[PDB]
DNA sequence: GGGTATTCGCCGTGTACCTCTCCTAGCCC
DNA sequence: GGGCTAATGACGGCGAATACCC
RNA sequence: AGCGGAGAGGUA
């Protein structure tokens, strides 16, 4: 990404864009929303996501 | 085709019949419970398919691994 | 950009690079040892093997993160097995004892 | 060309060992380590698309070039696994057999 | 991290033995009072060591 | 015999990213 | 157009090879 | 349909 300066935020954590964050973290997204039932194959997850 | 085994289970057993794939869970008598259908290349994912199927086994009843 | 499962190559099991056709950044060769300067081995290998090189490390750990379990396979990792499949090409005997 | 009942066969290999050990090779050991010997460069035909024969991607020396299935199509199943053809010698292995040897 | 610090000499032990303590609460354990921060309270809570965890794992293979 | 004195050859030269084009070619009908 | 058919604008460091005066 | 190597330009 590109790199800028936040000032409310504490020095034990940091920023991080959304579908950055979703294109990451989206096995863990997957498996949430297994756990949760709101989808029940990975096919409609992401379909869900997208 | 012919039905063959994961194995990666005891329990259920599969198929392909192309590009498709097909499964079916099994009891000792060899009844099917449940059957679907998946596309290796809608998903275009390689570990996603196989968490497919690793999925549709575990909740559907399925036996794991000895 | 981000991804997390993109397509591998031929030669070696390991992601491409670029914004295109859906490459991963490159893991460079001082990161690893700014990583072993802090110690931290299970980082380190979970880091090296099972995310990109390994052929079946790389759907055992997604099995597991879907599925819910932890328990990883350490294994060589086929960059290995490349390397010493061409070392026994130059007529210079090389096994794994 | 594509393979789906293979992407399950977990614990396939351990590698467990000790150490590395490199030395000169052996004749005996080339002539064990290959399955055959080439005798014609050509490694693409042209006008048509299968493997030479006896050539640099050759099929009856390495190996198939689709998964479970054989140059001709006498043999187009996986329920017969290493059985040899007689106008094209494969064995219907896998894939992965074609970066071993 | 910092409370810790005090309990253990060794870092690496106390990542280990986190490590070892984050191997049984994904199968299912009754915690004392995510994983990893009720894990690191439990190690600087002064009540996690390494009989106990030990203890626990013979139970787990015990009941296995 | 002998102990260096030029002399020839081998070795190497930071990391990571973004965009574009162009690749084996040729030859007498 | 076509289809198969086959240069001289780098620079420094280190180890072996004759070889030349002594 | 996925995978390759060269040449040039630009940011740190
Ligand atoms: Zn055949």
């Amino acid at each position: 990404s590109v790199i800028t300066v936040g000032p409310y935020l504490k020095l034990h954590q940091c920023g991080l864009p959304k579908k950055m964050a979703l294109e990451l973290f989206k096995p863990f997204v997957f498996a949430k929303l297994q756990r949760r039932g709101l989808a029940t194959t990975i096919k409609a997850a992401k379909k869900l996501v997208e | 085709n012919e039905f063959t085994q994961i194995s990666g289970y005891v329990n259920a057993f599969g198929s392909q019949r192309g590009s498709v794939l097909t499964v079916k869970v099994e009891n000792d008598e060899g009844w099917t419970l449940v059957e679907e259908d998946f596309d290796r290349a809608d998903y275009g994912s390689d570990p996603e398919f196989v968490a497919e199927v690793s999925s549709y086994l575990k909740r559907n009843g399925g036996i794991k691994d000895l | 950009h981000a991804r997390s499962t993109g397509p591998y190559s031929l030669v070696t099991q390991q992601p491409l690079g670029g914004k295109a056709q859906f490459g991963g950044q490159r893991f460079g060769e001082m990161e690893v040892w700014a990583l072993e300067a802090y110690g931290a081995a299970y980082t380190l290998q979970e880091m090296l093997t099972v995310k990109s090189d390994d052929v079946q490390g790389r759907n055992q750990m997604y099995k597991n993160i879907v599925d819910g379990e932890h328990e990883m396979v350490a294994g060589m990792p086929e960059s290995f097995n490349v390397l010493v499949k061409e070392i026994r090409s130059l007529a210079i005997h090389m096994e794994l004892e | 060309m594509k393979d789906l009942l293979n992407l399950f066969n977990q614990q396939r290999q351990t590698l467990d060992f000790d150490a590395i050990k490199i030395a000169l090779a052996s004749p005996d050991l080339i002539r064990s380590w290959s399955y055959g010997e080439v005798k014609k460069p050509e490694t693409i035909n042209y006008r048509t698309f299968k493997p030479e024969r006896d050539g640099l991607f050759c099929a009856a020396i390495f190996g198939p070039i689709k998964d479970y299935e054989c140059l001709c199509g006498k043999y187009k199943r996986m329920k017969h696994r290493g059985v040899v053809c007689e106008k094209c010698g494969t064995e219907v292995t896998l894939a992965k057999v074609r970066r071993e040897r | 991290v910092e409370d810790c610090l005090e309990v253990v000499n060794n870092r690496f032990e106390l990542v280990m033995m986190a490590s070892k303590r984050a191997r049984q609460l994904a199968n299912g354990v009754q915690p004392l009072i995510k994983p990893t921060v009720m894990a690191l309270r439990e190690i600087a809570a002064r009540r996690i060591d390494n009989a106990l965890i030990d203890e626990v794992e013979k139970a787990e293979r015990e009941r296995a």
